[PDB]
């Protein structure tokens, strides 16, 4: 066969101790998500470092230990206009509950008459999208390391019946040793089968997100297969102006490949974004070995990357705990805190 | 051709 016995074996052990690891890491999250912490002028605000649908997310500093901390920041009233009340509570029900090496730490979070508050830890090394647009593209050596610390922070959340639902380089923040942080769970959701909301980022939806199904966790794999392509190429694979464009090529399922492709990563990608869910890789009998033990994979220590001991292949300049110099700069706006309560009753488990 | 900045999340599909 295609290992020999020492391999095999091996091998074996290797998965079925991730399987005990994935165990003890669900015993802990259930105990978090069962039974579960500071307020504005607790902080100072220094900048914005992103903007998004909801509100913003700012440099802050606190007051009484100076440490610095990434606080998002969400306005109650358009959340409901949106109709993101649940998504919103999902988000931070979530974030307080998992642990995972490559998923950003909430470290506090809060509300006042007019918004809700989520308070992270600051990841100073920028989003990787900016660094991938500066470049161009990734060599795979480098795309790969960031795609393994993906696949390892999707197996542990599908194992937790947790799916992401927004994976993208806006996404993923690069520490200070060079590894990838995930931000965002405003669209993860705790899903043990299907589900029906339509939600993501054009360029990253699945076909069947597209098409209105009951889709469920192999959504998350399919995105994985875009981000790849994008940090391999430089852009992702169904590309075009309006998002009405982007879905017509997203239901044809056709990609094409740049021809410094390799024949291992071209496999790679033809298997995740794979529009039929019976042969999509991450939604079959073999679960996520499939991709795991896939040829592009095969330098790929996954210990040693869920160790954080491989020597990152960037590793961003840092000056100083409080420096945004990785960032863009964004319009800035005052916080406005209300005299009256808005939006009470919909977001008092907040 | 394709967008090339930041790319914000759709909450649904009219
Ligand atoms: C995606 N970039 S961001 O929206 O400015 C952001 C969101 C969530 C946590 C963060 C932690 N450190 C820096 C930026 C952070």
């Amino acid at each position: 066969g295609h290992m020999g016995n020492a391999a095999a074996a091996k091998k074996g052990s290797e998965q079925e101790s991730v399987k005990e690891f994935l165990a003890k890491a669900k015993e802990e999250f259930l105990k978090k998500w069962e039974s579960p912490t500071a307020q504005l002028d607790h902080f100072d605000r220094i900048k914005t470092l992103g903007t998004g649908s909801f509100g913003r997310v700012m440099l802050v500093k606190h007051k009484e230990t100076g440490n610095h901390y990434a606080m998002k920041i969400l306005d109650k009233q358009k959340v409901v206009k949106l109709k993101q009340i649940e998504h919103t509570l999902n988000e931070k029900r979530i974030l307080q509950a998992v642990n995972f090496p490559f998923l950003v730490k909430l470290e506090f979070s809060f509300k006042d008459n007019s918004n809700l508050y989520m308070v992270m830890e600051y990841v100073p090394g920028g989003e990787m999208f900016s660094h991938l647009r500066r470049i161009g593209r990734f060599s795979e050596p480098h795309a790969r390391f960031y795609a393994a610390q993906i696949v390892l922070t999707f197996e542990y959340l599908h194992s937790l019946d947790l799916i992401y639902r927004d994976l993208k380089p806006e996404n993923l923040l690069i520490d200070q040793q060079g590894y990838i942080q995930v931000t965002d769970f405003g669209f993860a959701k705790r899903v043990k089968g299907r589900t029906w909301t339509l939600c993501g980022t054009p360029e990253y939806l699945a076909p069947e997100i597209i098409l209105s199904k009951g889709y469920n966790k192999a959504v998350d794999w399919w995105a994985l297969g875009v981000l790849i392509y994008e940090m391999a190429a430089g852009y992702p694979p169904f590309f075009a102006d309006q998002p009405i464009q982007i879905y017509e090529k997203i239901v044809s399922g056709k990609v094409r490949f740049p021809s410094h492709f390799s024949s291992d990563l071209k496999d790679l990608l033809r298997n995740l974004l794979q529009v039929d869910l019976t042969k999509r890789f991450g939604n079959l009998k073999n679960g996520v070995n499939d991709i795991k033990n896939h040829k592009w994979f095969a330098t790929t220590d996954w210990i040693a990357i869920y160790q954080r001991k491989v020597e990152a292949p960037f590793i961003p300049k840092f000056k100083g705990p409080g420096d945004t110099s990785n960032f863009d700069d964004y319009e800035e706006e005052e916080i406005r805190v209300s005299i009256n309560e808005k939006c009470g009753k919909e977001f008092t488990e907040f | 051709a394709g967008r090339t900045g930041r790319r914000q999340a759709i909450h649904d599909i009219l």
